[PDB]
């Protein structure tokens, strides 16, 4: 068989799985096999996110039906189980991956009948926040039909929380630069203490979903122009404990105007919330 | 056979001594290792990865190609064959250099045991890498432990339990906000929160159970109250009690406090 497949000491010191009758030409053609796949695939692979996916998605079924990279990828996925072992359970991690490179391109594409899922290897070139962020704002798609279909695949990119890290603000809470920051703004005040008295002698329409879901994380959303000013002023009137801590917070670091009319846009309003928690505390 | 034999070059064509003394040094380690010396195990397959790249880098190609992982096959026979921990060899060296279509193939046909995947997984790159933990899946922002915090029982536990863990208190007042929060109850989050930190430890003794099992009531802001006061500490609750429960006596019982013995008029 190898004299065979090449067209004593030699051989019985090699190294394949065991020297019975099939397993030797076994392995060679799986790995041939599999080598020859991965090698087109590679180099069919290596070949506007959106806008790609759009026009991919704008063919004939028939033609897409023969997508090469698609065309591969049943071999390979078939490969790797013939050439595995058996009786042990082999998780399917090519599956696990083709799935979320499957079924997320289903549902941006299909919240952008049916849908002709073209090389779905397309959209692995940003990153999952930027895609929905895209759709999202760009489009003109409406907050919700998306946080409802990301719901029926088992997904959790979080329809709220790509909408709040893209147009609100950078709210940060730790916990080891405050106790380092007390023992520095003792020293910084003292230095500028004793100096001075020794002298002695559009404007967004996701508020829907926004308001929708959990108010809180629409209030502190709207703490971060008139009109959101305006609506800050009711979501914060259905609040009574919370404009205690909001004033109380306000009176020794700037003082006219209104209680909220002034926070919500500036960096006295970024400060005030958490307290010496913020890297730009200090100044 | 295979081991010692590929052990020949990174240490032949890279150390120089007599053939011999090695031979005898590595017919001396591998008796040790058929004690099942795990250390020494460990050493030698460490010897066999390093001497294993030196041998692909020989050949002159491409360090992670196909015939790469065709000869790397015998760093996890090794492995596997004398029962030591699937070694983490060439998932990482296609880790940090953002190939994906290896971090799976190879991944699979070996069976790479769920666990090492996806705590390898954290090497590639800000983009391919959030589709890829959330692939297969199966804080510090408040836009986002606010956001997360529609999902516990109701709220009234999450939000607590996070924020008396790392010393926070913007957290607490809007704890007390949602629809189930016992307003007598926040106050002991606030005040054991918004201290320094020898003060906020002292006073924890009078707890008995854990953080997450500890339902506060109207006694442990007793030893709260007293521990705060002795030690002079009293701008603190003279402030407390206005956001939370009102003008209600206490309020002034406590306001007497800072106009005597502190402010004297």
């Amino acid at each position: 068989y190898l004299l065979m497949s090449a067209s004593i000491t030699e051989l019985l010191q090699m190294c394949w799985p065991s020297l019975s009758e099939d397993c030797v030409a076994s392995h060679t053609t799986l790995s041939q096999q599999l080598d020859q796949v991965l090698q087109s695939l590679r180099e069919a692979l290596e070949l506007p996110p959106l806008s790609s996916l759009v026009e991919q998605a704008a063919q004939k079924a028939p033609e897409a039906e023969a997508h090469p990279v698609q065309i591969q990828t049943q071999l390979l996925q078939k490969n790797l189980g013939k050439q595995t072992p058996s009786g042990s359970r082999q998780m399917d991690y090519l599956g696990t991956f083709f799935s979320y490179c499957s079924t997320l391109a289903a549902v941006l594409l299909q919240s952008l009948v049916e849908v002709k899922v073209g090389n779905p290897f397309v959209l692995l070139q940003q990153s999952s926040s930027q895609l929905v962020s895209h759709l999202l704002f760009e489009r003109q798609v409406p907050p919700e039909r998306l946080a409802a279909l990301l719901a029926q695949e088992n997904l959790s990119l979080s329809v709220p929380q790509v909408i709040v890290s893209c147009c609100c603000e950078p709210l940060a809470l730790c916990s080891s630069r405050q106790s380092q920051q007390t023992s520095s703004l003792l020293t910084r005040l003292g230095t500028l203490a004793q100096l001075h008295a020794s002298h002695c002698l559009l404007t967004s329409s996701a508020l829907a979903f926004l308001k929708s879901r959990s108010k809180l994380l629409a209030t502190v959303a709207c703490l971060g122009a008139e009109q959101v000013a305006r609506e800050c002023e009711r979501l914060l009137e259905q609040f009574p404990l919370f404009e205690a801590f909001l004033l109380a917070a306000w009176e020794p670091l700037r003082g006219g105007q209104s209680l909220a009319v002034n926070l919500c846009g500036w960096a006295s309003l970024s400060t005030v919330l958490l307290g010496l928690h913020s890297p730009i505390a200090l100044d | 056979m295979k081991v010692a034999n590929i052990i020949l070059s990174y240490k032949c064509r890279n150390e120089d001594a007599q053939y011999s003394f090695i031979r005898e040094s590595v017919a001396e380690k591998l008796s040790k290792l058929a004690d099942g010396e795990k250390t020494t195990t460990e050493e030698l397959l460490v010897l066999l990865e390093e001497g294993t790249w030196n041998s692909i880098q020989q050949q002159e190609i491409k360090r992670l190609s196909s015939e790469s992982s065709s000869q790397w096959a015998l760093v996890v026979q090794f492995c596997r064959l004398h029962n030591m921990k699937l070694s983490i060899s060439y998932l990482r060296e296609c880790a940090k250099a953002n190939d994906w279509l290896q971090f799976i193939i190879h991944s699979q046909l070996h069976n790479y045991h769920p666990a090492e995947v996806k705590s390898l997984i954290q090497y590639f790159s800000p983009v391919i890498q959030d589709h890829l933990r959330l692939a297969f899946e199966n804080m510090t922002d408040l836009f986002e432990i606010l956001l997360q915090c529609s999902e516990e029982p109701d709220s009234w536990h999450w939000l607590l339990v996070e924020a008396v863990k790392q010393q926070a208190p913007i957290l607490s007042v809007l704890a007390s906000c949602l629809q189930g929060a016992s307003a007598i109850s926040c106050l002991c989050v606030w005040i054991i929160t918004s201290v320094e930190d020898n003060v906020a430890t002292e006073a924890m003794g009078h707890i008995q159970d854990s953080t997450e099992d500890h339902t506060w009531n109207l006694e442990d802001l007793s030893v709260i109250w007293r521990t705060l006061l002795t030690r002079q500490k009293s701008k603190t609750l003279i402030r407390g009690f206005q956001l939370f429960f009102k003008d209600s006596p206490l309020l002034l019982v406590m306001e007497m406090y800072e106009l005597c013995m502190f402010f004297r008029n």
